[PDB]
């Protein structure tokens, strides 16, 4: 049983090092992803939708979406879509690094 | 490389008297701490060893030059002396040997010396830059260099290179100037080239004294037992009773291997 | 610090002689060899960060008593001075990509390493099965040019042989 | 020391002649098989040190006298040597390789070292022993059929190299006996 | 001792980073000039003794007090001391035309000289007229513009080389001076 | 007898390390250069005897003084170890043209030539006024291949520095 | 093989002189605490293989990924070579207490052996697991006396300062 | 200066390593033996000049030539040079008794004495005859211990080893 164990675990450590590593790497490109914005065709699919969710309770950005009315939500009344620049956009977060070492 | 059973006795005992001189107390003196960390002197010891079978290695010619240039600079280190004449003519290894103990027991070395200022310095980079010529007499690396045989040992010697000048930079104020008169006369002497300016370089500087050696540039080193082990299982050499310089160097007269 | 200029420039200085034709036609060499190992250089420092992530990962995936108790990594900052470890010894790789022959990785990075590994009890073995991955992660021509791959495999497997 | 080049040369101060048309034709084949001699070089120094691992290990295991007590391979201070004159053989070899020809290895190390294992007692048998196994996994190693490493190059025709560097490791084996 | 890629991975270690493009970039214009590099150094070593017989019988020829009787120059033996320096700056100097990184001449050379010739008594001042000869002959075999030599090479630009070449020489003349 | 092989062998040798990386960049340089190399080598075993014989006439042609009395050749037969000495020479640069180094000119011509030269009262003016001639009179596009040509020009300029 | 006799006739013979009185009073020390050393060494003699085979089940009780199908005892054979080993370092231990110098355990087991087992690729931190347990494991009086478990103590903490 | 501790811290220091077991041992030696040889100092600091009166009384009462001419002591001061340099070997036993090695006897005293003696023209058999006088005249118990007197004997007899 001790021998065999040890039998065991090497044909595991190969692919469950692999599987874990993938979920790294999508994890920073998901993240990425939701962060350069989300146009309006995908806002207005559920996966837009839970995703610019997935956002706000995570507090990675806000996302302009959809204003209750209706009407795109945007801070100067010119352009459709904007958001508040300043001081959260030049904070790096831990999501966006593969890298957490350096 | 094997030596006649003549040899190792001459040659071992005559090393016992210059580190009897070297070191007449028997509390181990500065010069041979040998190293500092533990690994330090067996992988010293095995670099030494393996040392005489590359120098066993070397062509034929080269041999000859070492043996008869060592049988020439060891009569000039006999002052005159008929009797040490015989002796050393009829033995090289024990020529080579008693040339190494006389510099070392005088403590001539460049490794034994700390230059400094510029001036010192350079000229030492000079005088090994002759001998690194004399070695090799062509683009081609002597078989005598051998600063490792596998990988990493060359780094070890650089430690010891590097240990080794600390302790030049430890030693007591007469022992530094016993060494500045006697590597003057090592130097005077194992020349003996009567020039002015020459002797005028040696009176300024004994650093340039220091390295001064054979024609070839690198010491016959000494060893106890070239390629004898501690095994049960030794087969030595069975040499024959007349040997002259050639017959150390070419290894002819030798015959079987015998005893188990 | 070896490469060809190093070797042949301390070889003739050695007889202390003018260089000949063959020191020539080794620069000359090295000049031919420059094209594939600058390649493979700029490709490394192109992905150098997601190399030491799959590398340490792989690291530690095989050997998972270091991150157990005991003598090794033992908090998320031994695991950041791994990933900085594997860090560094990919930009020694990088180094001796641009330089074309062993002489900074080795001066650098292997010298007296030996003693540092046995003495911070650091296994080497780990370093080996870090590196033994990312010889077999990389493709022939996916990754880079199969000339340069080939260098790179070739210092790469320096680093092993130094290490084990 | 003499590569392939300077084995022409000697050979025609033999003949004390020019060059001359089928030496040069000889060589130009030299030239043109250059990056196969590269690669086969690049190979055998690649998988060096597990080479002299396997080699030595195995050697030990086929007769187990040698780690008896009283055997030559006993205690770590005689191991270490053990391992460190595998690890000088298989440097030399791959010279000899570099090179083309084999006075190199003759020379450097061939030289004097039958009558200095004889001298302490090292077991010659034993020797040819692990030099036989350096040979059976260089020659593996260098025609890609290891079981353990698959390297990739394009494919082609090496077998004459093999039997290059299998007339070398011959030689280190008639060498030592 | 440090050629160009030496000096860019040192220089990068000082960044404490990769190597980086503009510095390879640097390095490609390197080995694009790498030819003209080879050819240059082929036009100095092959008129090297010549350079040196020159450049110092000109030093001689400026001022008579070197040969005058108390000069430095006043012997056989001290003359051909000082061939021989000649003979070994311009292999310095050559050798810093193979790496591209002047810290061969620097090291080897350049340390410690300045309070060797001054301890000696050799006067600096025509030492450096020495080199400068030895500079002026030197561009002029570089740029094929020589009276007693025109060896053929396919034209082209080598001015930066010889502003290489010119600074290793000024550097030289500034370190004995 | 140096090359690019017996140089970084003997240098990897007096490392006790095995042929890395630079070696092999090296090697692969003498296996570029090699095509223009054996092509004067082709060429000049094809008509070595016109070029002794232009050689040795051009010899004589500068240097009348040798044939007039006295500590010279002064014989038929000293004229012929003359265009034997001259077939010596040609046939070294012949050997090191194969090589690709200096190595057996250097091993066999050129080292211990001055005290024998001192000894027999040979001047070495002569032998660089036939081997100046020699240069001068080679054409590249007439003669040889250029690269070629340059390869021979750099062979006996060394001979002639070697022995002014 | 270092002890106190060798080191006084070593020292007394490199000075080329009679053994003076401090060599005298040396090997009288030798005579004083070689009582206490022999007794450990008639007890070591006794349990040495419930020594080894505890020592061995906490080696692989600590490290148990050494039976990894890769690089480590893979099968009941080399965990024969492991408690062979183990055998081999008590069999020194005895002998260096035996002596009563750390020479026949420097120059038999400690000389060399990280070549052989950085290349074997043996990590030396399993052997030092195993020391470390032998050493919790013995208490002062009860086995033995107590100024013998001292001389123990001091010769396996050298093996430990030598290993690691 | 020779003693145990510097025999065995010099050859420690030598082998570049910690001090082992079997040092510690031969200081143990030297703390043990120590009793009786600091006994002995003490005593022959008590009544060294008696001992030296009568060494020296017993010096010129067996060579009488001495004190007849010629070439020796023909002055009350130079037979106080003579009884002063009694006082120096005397002094110089202490020292090394309270060393326990033949260390300061042998640099102070011996070293070098020997072109000194044959070049002053002092006869070195005078001295041994007050030595012996010295070593004959001493009882087993009465103004030291007889483990103690051992030491002294040893000392003195290499005194006259040196010396003759
Ligand atoms: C840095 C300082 C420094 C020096 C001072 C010299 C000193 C020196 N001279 C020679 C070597 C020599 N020196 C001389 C000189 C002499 N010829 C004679 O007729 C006179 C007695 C004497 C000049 C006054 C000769 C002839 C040799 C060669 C000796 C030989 O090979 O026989 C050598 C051995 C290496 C060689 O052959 O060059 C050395 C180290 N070298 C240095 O590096
Ligand atoms: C220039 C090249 C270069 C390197 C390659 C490194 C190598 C290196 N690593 C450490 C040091 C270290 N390295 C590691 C790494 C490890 N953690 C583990 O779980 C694994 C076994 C392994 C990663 C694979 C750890 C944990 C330490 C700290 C060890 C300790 O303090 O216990 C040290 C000592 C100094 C320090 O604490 O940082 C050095 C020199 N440093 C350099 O300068
Ligand atoms: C500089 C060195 C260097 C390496 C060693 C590689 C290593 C590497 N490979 C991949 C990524 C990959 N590597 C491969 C390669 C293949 N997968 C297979 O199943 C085939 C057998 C094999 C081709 C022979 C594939 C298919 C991926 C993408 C998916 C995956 O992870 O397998 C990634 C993630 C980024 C990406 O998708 O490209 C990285 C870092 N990259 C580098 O830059
Ligand atoms: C340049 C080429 C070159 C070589 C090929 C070696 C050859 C060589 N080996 C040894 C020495 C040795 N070689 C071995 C090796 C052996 N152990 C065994 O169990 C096997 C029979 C065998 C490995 C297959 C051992 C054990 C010693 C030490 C022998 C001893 O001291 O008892 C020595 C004596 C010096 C020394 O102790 O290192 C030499 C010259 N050395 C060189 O310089
Ligand atoms: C500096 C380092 C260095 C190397 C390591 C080699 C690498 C190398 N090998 C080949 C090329 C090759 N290499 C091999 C080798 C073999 N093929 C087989 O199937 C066998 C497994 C193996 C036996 C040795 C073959 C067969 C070729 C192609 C044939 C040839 O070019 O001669 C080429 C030609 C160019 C290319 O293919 O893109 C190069 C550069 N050359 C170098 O300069
Ligand atoms: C590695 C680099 C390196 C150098 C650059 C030289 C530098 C150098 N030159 C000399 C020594 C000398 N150098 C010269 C040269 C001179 N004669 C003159 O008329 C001019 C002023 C000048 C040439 C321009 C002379 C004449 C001597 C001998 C001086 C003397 O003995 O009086 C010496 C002392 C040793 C010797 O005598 O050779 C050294 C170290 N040596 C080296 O090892
Ligand atoms: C192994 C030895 C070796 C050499 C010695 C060089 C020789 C060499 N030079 C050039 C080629 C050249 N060489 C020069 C050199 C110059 N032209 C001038 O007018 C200046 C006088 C001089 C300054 C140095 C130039 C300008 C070219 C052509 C431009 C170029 O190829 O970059 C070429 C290209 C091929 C050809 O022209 O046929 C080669 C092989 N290369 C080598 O591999
Ligand atoms: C020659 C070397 C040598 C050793 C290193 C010991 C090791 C050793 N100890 C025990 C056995 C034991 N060792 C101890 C000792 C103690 N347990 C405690 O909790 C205390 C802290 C500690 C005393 C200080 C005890 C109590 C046992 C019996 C029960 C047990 O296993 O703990 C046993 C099993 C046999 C037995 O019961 O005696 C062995 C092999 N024996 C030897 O012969
Ligand atoms: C540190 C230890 C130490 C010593 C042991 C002495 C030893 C000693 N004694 C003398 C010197 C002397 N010692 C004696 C003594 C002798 N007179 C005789 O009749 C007897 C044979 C003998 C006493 C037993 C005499 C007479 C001299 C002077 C000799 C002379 O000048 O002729 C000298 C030469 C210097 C001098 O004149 O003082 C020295 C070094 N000195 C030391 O520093
Ligand atoms: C004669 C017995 C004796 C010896 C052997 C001795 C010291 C000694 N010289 C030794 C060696 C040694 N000493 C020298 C210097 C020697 N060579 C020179 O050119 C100069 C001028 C020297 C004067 C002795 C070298 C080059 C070496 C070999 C280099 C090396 O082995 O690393 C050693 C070995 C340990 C070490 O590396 O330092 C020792 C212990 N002192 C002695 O009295
Ligand atoms: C052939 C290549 C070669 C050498 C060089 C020596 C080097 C050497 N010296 C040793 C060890 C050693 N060396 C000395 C110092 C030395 N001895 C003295 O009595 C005096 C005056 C000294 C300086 C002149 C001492 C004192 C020792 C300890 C052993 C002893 O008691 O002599 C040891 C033993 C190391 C160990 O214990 O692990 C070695 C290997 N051995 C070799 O095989
Ligand atoms: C201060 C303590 C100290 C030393 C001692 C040296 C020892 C030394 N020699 C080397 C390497 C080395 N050594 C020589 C041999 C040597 N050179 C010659 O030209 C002749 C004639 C020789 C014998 C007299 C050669 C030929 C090399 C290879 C490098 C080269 O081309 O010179 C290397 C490089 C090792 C490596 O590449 O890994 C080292 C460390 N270094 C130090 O730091
Ligand atoms: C039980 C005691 C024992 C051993 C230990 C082995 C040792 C061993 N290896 C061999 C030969 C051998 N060994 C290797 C190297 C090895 N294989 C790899 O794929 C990798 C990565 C390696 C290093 C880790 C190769 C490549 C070969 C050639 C055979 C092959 O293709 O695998 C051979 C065949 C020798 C011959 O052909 O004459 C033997 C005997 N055998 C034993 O009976
Ligand atoms: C009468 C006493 C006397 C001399 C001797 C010469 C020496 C001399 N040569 C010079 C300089 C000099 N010398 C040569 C080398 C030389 N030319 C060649 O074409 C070949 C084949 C040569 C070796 C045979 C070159 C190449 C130059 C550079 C000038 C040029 O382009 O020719 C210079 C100029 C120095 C300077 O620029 O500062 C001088 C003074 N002059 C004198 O007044």
């Amino acid at each position: 049983v001790d021998s065999s164990f040890a039998d065991f675990r090497s044909s595991m450590w190969e692919s469950r090092r692999e599987s874990l590593t993938a979920q790294d790497f999508g994890a920073v490109a998901r993240v990425q992803r939701i962060k350069n914005g989300l146009d309006e065709k995908y806002l207005m699919t559920l996966d837009g939708m839970l995703d610019a969710r997935y956002a706000r309770f995570q507090k990675i950005a806000e996302p302009a979406v959809l204003s209750p009315t209706g009407t795109p939500m945007t801070e100067i009344p010119g352009t459709p879509y904007l958001g508040s620049v300043g001081a959260m956009d030049f904070i790096a977060q831990e999501e966006e690094s593969v890298a957490f070492w350096k | 490389l094997f030596t006649p059973p003549v040899d190792e006795f001459m040659a071992s005992s005559v090393q016992s008297q210059y580190i009897q001189k070297a070191c007449p107390s028997g509390v181990p003196p500065i010069q041979c701490i040998e190293g500092v960390t533990s690994d330090q002197p067996y992988a010293a010891r095995t670099l030494k060893r393996q040392t005489e079978l590359r120098y066993h290695q070397l062509p034929v010619a080269v041999k000859l030059r070492k043996a008869y240039e060592t049988r020439r600079a060891a009569v000039v280190a006999t002052h005159g002396c008929s009797h040490e004449e015989g002796r050393v003519l009829s033995y090289p290894r024990m020529a080579s040997a008693m040339l190494i103990g006389q510099a070392e027991a005088s403590k001539a070395c460049s490794r034994y010396f700390v230059p400094n200022g510029p001036a010192e310095k350079h000229m030492l980079q000079a005088v090994e830059n002759r001998y690194m010529a004399a070695v090799n007499g062509s683009g081609v690396f002597s078989g005598a260099c051998t600063d490792g045989q596998t990988r990493y040992e060359a780094y070890l010697m650089q430690l010891r290179g590097k240990s080794a000048e600390f302790r030049a930079k430890q030693y007591s104020t007469f022992e530094k100037e016993s060494m500045k008169y006697a590597a003057r006369k090592q130097a005077l002497i194992q020349k003996g080239h009567d020039c002015n300016a020459e002797e005028v370089i040696f009176s300024n500087y004994p650093i340039v004294a220091s390295a001064m050696r054979p024609t070839f540039g690198y010491y016959t080193p000494i060893v106890k037992n070239p390629g004898i082990g501690s095994v049960i299982n030794i087969m030595r050499p069975v040499w024959d009773k007349n040997s002259s310089i050639s017959s150390p160097a070419t290894l002819v007269g030798v015959g079987g291997f015998v005893q188990p | 610090m070896k490469s060809v200029i190093t070797t042949t420039i301390s070889a003739a200085d050695a007889a202390g002689r003018f260089p000949s034709s063959s020191d020539l036609e080794s620069i000359q060499g090295n000049i031919q060899r420059a094209s594939a190992r600058l390649e493979a250089a700029e490709k490394l420092s192109g992905n150098h960060e997601a190399v030491v992530k799959e590398a340490g990962d792989a690291c530690f995936a095989k050997y998972s008593y270091l991150k157990n108790s005991g003598e090794a990594g033992d908090s998320q900052e031994k695991i950041n001075k791994c990933y900085r470890d594997v860090d560094h010894y990919m930009r020694l790789i990088n180094y001796s990509l641009v330089v074309g022959g062993t002489g900074p990785l080795d001066e650098w990075g292997i010298a007296g390493s030996r003693e540092v590994y046995r003495t911070l009890n650091l296994p080497g073995s780990a370093y080996i099965a870090s590196f033994t991955f990312t010889r077999d992660r990389l493709c022939v021509p996916r990754d880079m040019s199969s000339q340069a791959g080939v260098e790179f495999v070739a210092a790469l497997d320096y680093v092993i042989n130094s290490l084990s | 020391m003499l590569d392939a080049f300077s084995r022409v040369v000697v050979n025609s101060d033999s003949k004390a002649a020019y060059v001359g048309g089928s030496d040069l034709q000889s060589l130009k084949t030299f030239i043109s098989d250059g990056n196969k001699r590269l690669d086969a070089v690049n190979c055998i120094v690649s998988n060096a040190s597990c080479i002299v691992s396997d080699a030595i290990s195995g050697m030990i295991c086929e007769n187990p006298g040698l780690i008896a007590p009283g055997g030559n391979c006993y205690t770590n201070r005689r191991m270490a040597a053990c391992l460190r004159d595998g690890e000088i053989i298989l440097r030399y070899v791959s010279y000899a390789l570099l090179a083309g020809d084999s006075s190199v290895l003759d020379d450097r190390c061939l030289n004097g070292l039958k009558e200095t294992y004889i001298a302490l007692g090292v077991p010659t048998a034993s020797t040819s022993r692990a030099v036989s196994i350096m040979k059976a996994a260089s020659t593996a190693f260098i025609m890609n059929t290891a079981s353990g490493r698959k390297i990739e190059i394009a494919a082609g025709d090496c077998q004459a190299l093999q039997s290059e560097a299998a007339a070398y490791f011959d030689k280190v084996g008639s060498a030592v006996d």
